[PDB]
Order: structure tokens, then C-alpha cells, then sequence
């Protein structure tokens, strides 16, 4: 069984080998083809990073957008959780309510 | 089996081969689809990072506030989610 | 099956560049689209900004009311979040109810 | 058969390429009524923000009163109900 | 029984050991192509890695917001998932 | 039933051990597959140690880009799991807020 | 019964001795054998180290992570799995 098996293995790899040179090439193009996927997913990466690293004023206002994003998706979300209780700050009537969010003076934030 | 399926896999992986470099092309194209719209998403987002910055974390918080009402709005199509208070020492247990 | 698929999507790829580059255009389209969307976020972005920089006033009671509104959709939300004891203060009696209501001293907001 | 299903197909993207032409326009309707809708709901917050900012939080004060009895009735549907501390090293068991 | 069979096994492994020095050879030839592969995923992660190095963390953390999305889309196909604060002295439990 | 085992055990073991010398080489062109296999992933390392361990740009990003792919895979995960809910940090009203991504100013990442 | 089970044991433990002597010869070469096929797995290993210690983490990390693509694609067959943050007082329990 493993025979005949093996010294065809061995032809078809001679085959496979020019093929695998050439998988070398196709691979390659399909290289190319999923570097620029995942390259638009880095072209996101670039923009984001000169855009909002300097100072992450969308980066702040999408922790913002991203966790209602994700909380616009907590919907699928079964997921048990937990934010933080001064994150909502539903302290309302406290000292730490506006520690919260007077931070909204920048240097808190 | 192998062997017509190899003639076969070679043919075929030099037409797309071919067709790849031209799907490269493709790739340099649908990227600049891809990043215009995900831009659109994200210049959207560059114009609110301008107006946060010149403006101060008005509509940071605000959309943290506005869109805060997502959280109860959105949460509980679940059935288990909360939170738990920081600058402290929470024995946080999850549900069950 | 994969060489006339591969063939005719070299030229269907020739053709669909041309259309690529009509799809860059939709797609800047787009672009305005959803910039547009988020500023009109960003409208409201950088006037709360003007108006709170200053002093997060409309933050403070933003705070406030999307605790507030928060609360509000909280009551059709099945959300097993809480508050706790002691800041509405309902300790109703209580120094903490002047560390709750006289929480709203500014300097303590 | 598959083949017509398949250039039916790029038919339907055709067709949302125009759509999406028309949304080009109704890209530059709404840049102008957009911005401007949000310049209206969002100059209710300009001037409740420099109100504020000034003294401080006036109106859900009195609006945790009429809000209370309002959308609090809202609230007087919400089953579970409890009021946070904090100022303190707060630690917490919670609902399953 | 066993002596039929390691006979066999001999002869099979003549075979397997010529086959599979060529296998080696065609082996060096498919590493490339898998290494091209994992180049398609590794070089996007070198442009990435570029890109993020030199314009900071945007998308480290709006990949962490804007695919962070991603986690709430996912984690819950199942209904025992979570995610849950720290910074504090959290005790951790996790449910039946 | 052991005494015609053993003695037909030794005989095929004479001439199995011939064949296990001969494993040794047949196992060592395995080997060299296996090698080759797991080298494909190796070198892709080789690459990826110098896309990533010049500075975790990417190894940041992956981090959380392998969190969102390993996460679109957490479908079908049971895995009952955690955050330090200040990763995500959803603190939508927080100092700690932009704690979490004023780390994109690269040095707290 | 123990007599004639006494004698066989007697004479087959002599002849287990010898078959001893020629199954370890038998087992020089399989201890071979086996050393080589781990060593495929351990070369391959060897090399590993080699590429990324002359590269880095990159892939040490990355088929952590994307093979963490396969962490959740193995893990999720069962039912039970988890990941908790240090920097805590996680009290780890267990599901039921």
C-alpha cells in the first residue's frame, strides 16, 4: 500500500516541487492579495494612529462610539459583565460624581 | 490522484497567478475602496477628533453621555450585565 | 472548473478595475456619507466642546441626566446592574446626605 | 441556471452603485440640513452648557423632579432598584 | 503475523525515506510558499507593525474599539462570556 | 503462546532491526518533513521577529487584532472568560477613561 | 496450577531475556526512531528557536495569537474554558 504510494510520492514531489516554486509564486500573488486585506485593515492602522496618537481626541470620543458600538452589539451580547460603577457614574449626588466627568477638564482626562 | 490533480493545480495557479497579479491591481484599487469607506467611518471620526481637540471633551463625554443611554437602551437584551465602582476594592463575583 | 473561473475573472478583472476605480469613486462617496453622519456627531462635537470647555456645565448635568436617562432605559433593561447604599442619598438622614446633596457644591462637582 | 443567478447578481451591485450615486446627493443634502439639524438639537446644549458652566447643574435638578415623575414613572416600571455609595473603598456582591 | 508485516514496513520505508528526501526538497520549495502564505498575514503585520511605530497606537486601541466591537458581535454565540473591571481588588468568580 | 512469540519476536526482530536502522533513516527523512513543515511556520517567525521585535507596533495591534480574530473565532467559544473591564475600558464617564487610551500617546501601551 | 504456570514462566522469562537482548537492539533503532520523528517535531523546534531569536517574539507571539485563531477553535469543543486578568484578588472559581 505505501509502496507504490511512496515512489509515486516521490515523482508527484518531483512535480510538486517545480509546483511548490510555483506555489512560491501563486502564494505569492495571494501574498500580496492578503497583505493588501489585512493592509487596508493596516491603512485603518495608519490613518488611526497619525490621526488620533498625537492626541486621541476621536480615540477618546470612540472608546466612546466603540464601547456603544459594542453596546450597540451587547445585543448578541449574552455576555455577563461588568463596566465600572464610576464609569457610568450613576453617583449622582456625590463628590466623585463630577471627579467622573469634570475631568471633561482635560488633565482629569 | 495526485497527479492529474497537480497538472491541474499548476494550470490553475498560473492562470491565477496571472489573475493575481492583476487582483493585486484589484487589492491597490479595493483599497482605496476600503480605506475611503472605513474613512468614511474613520474621517467622520478625524473631523469629531478635530472638533474634541479645538473644542475640548465637550461631546467626548457628551457622546459618552447621549450614547451612555445605548448602555441601558442596550444592554440587557442579555440578561446579565452590570458593573462595578473602581478608585476601590470590588469583590467582583459574575453572575450565574 | 478553477481555470475558466480563473480566466474569465482575469478579464471580468480587467473590466471590474475599470469598475474599481468607478468604486473608488462611490466609495469617497461613501466616505461623505459617513463623515457626515459622525459630524453631525462632530456638530455637536465641537459646540459641546465650546460651550463645556470652559466648565463642563452641560457635562455635569449630562452626568446627570444620562444617569438619569440611563436609569430611564434601564427600567425596560432586564440589566442585573445596581446601584449600591449611600449617594441619591437615601441614607435619607445622614451627614452623606449632606455629602450627596451638598455634594452638588461646586469644588465637591 | 447558476450563470443568469450570477449576473443577476452583479446586476443588483450595479443597481446599488446608482443607489448609491443618489446618495452621493443625498450626501451633500444632508452635509448642509445635517449639520445643521444637530446646530439646532445641539444649541439647546450650547446654551444649557454655558448655563452650567457657569453656576452649575439647574435643570435635572428640578427635572429629577418633573423627569422623576414623568419618565421615572418610566422608572417606576424598572425592577430592580438600588443607590450607589462612593467617596469610600466600596466593595460589592450583586444579583446573579 | 508481526514478521509479514515489519517486512512490509521495511520495504515501505525504503520508499518513504527516498520519497521523503524529496519531500524535504519539495518541502524547502512549499516552506517558502508557506512562509508566503503567513507572509500574505506576516507582511500585512510588517506594514502594520511600520505604520503603528511610527503614527503610535491609533488602531492598536480603535482595533481594541472599532473591532473591539467585534468582541461583543462574538462573545456570546454561547451565554456564559464576559468582560469585567480591574484596578481594584477584584475577587473573580465565574458562573456554572 | 509466548515461547513461539518471542523466538518469531527475535527473528522479525533481527530483521526488524535492520529495518529500524533503516527507521532511523526513514524516520530522519520524516523528520526533515516535519522540520520543514513547522519551518514554513518558523520562518514566517524569522520574518515576523523582525516585523515585531524591533518595537510591538504590530505585536500591539495583534494583541488586539488576534483578540478580534480569535474573538470573531470566540463564537463558537463556550469559554466563560474576563476583562479587566478597563481594556476595553467602556468608562463612559471616567477619568480612567482616557487612562485607557491616552495610552495610544505610545508608552503606556 | 501455579507448577506448570511456575515451570512456562520459568523457561519464557529465560526466553524474554534473550528476545530482551534483541528487542533493545530492536529498541536501539526504534529509540532511534522515535528520537527522529520527535525530532522532525523538535527541529522544526530548533530552528523555531533559531528564527525567532535572530528575529524576536514576532512569531513566538504570533502563533500565540494567530494560532490563538486556533485557541478558540480548540477550546470552544468543551464547554467550560476561561481567561482571567491578574492584577487582582481573583478568587478563581469554576463553572458547574
Amino acid at each position: 500500500r505505501e509502496y507504490t504510494a511512496a515512489v509515486e510520492a516521490k515523482q508527484v514531489a518531483q512535480q510538486e516541487a517545480q509546483r511548490a516554486q510555483f506555489l512560491v509564486e501563486k502564494a505569492k500573488q495571494e501574498q500580496r492579495q492578503k497583505i493588501v486585506q489585512a493592509e487596508g485593515e493596516a491603512e485603518a492602522a495608519k490613518m488611526l494612529g497619525e490621526a488620533l496618537s498625537k492626541n486621541p481626541g476621536y480615540i477618546k470620543l470612540r472608546k466612546i462610539r466603540a464601547a456603544q458600538n459594542i453596546s450597540k452589539t451587547i445585543a448578541t451580547s449574552q455576555n455577563r459583565i461588568y463596566l465600572t460603577a464610576d464609569n457610568l457614574v450613576l453617583n449622582l449626588q456625590d463628590e466623585s460624581f463630577t471627579r467622573g466627568s469634570d475631568s471633561l477638564i482635560k488633565g482629569k482626562k | 490522484k495526485e497527479f492529474t490533480e497537480a497538472v491541474e493545480a499548476k494550470q490553475v495557479a498560473q492562470q491565477e497567478a496571472e489573475r493575481a497579479r492583476f487582483v493585486v491591481e484589484k487589492a491597490e484599487q479595493q483599497k482605496k475602496a476600503a480605506i475611503i469607506s472605513a474613512e468614511g467611518d474613520s474621517k467622520a471620526a478625524e473631523l469629531i477628533a478635530n472638533s474634541l481637540a479645538t473644542a475640548g471633551d465637550g461631546l467626548i463625554e457628551l457622546r459618552k453621555l447621549e450614547a451612555a443611554e445605548d448602555i441601558a437602551y442596550q444592554l440587557s437584551r442579555s440578561r446579565n450585565i452590570t458593573y462595578l465602582p473602581a478608585g476601590q476594592s470590588v469583590l467582583l463575583q459574575l453572575p450565574q
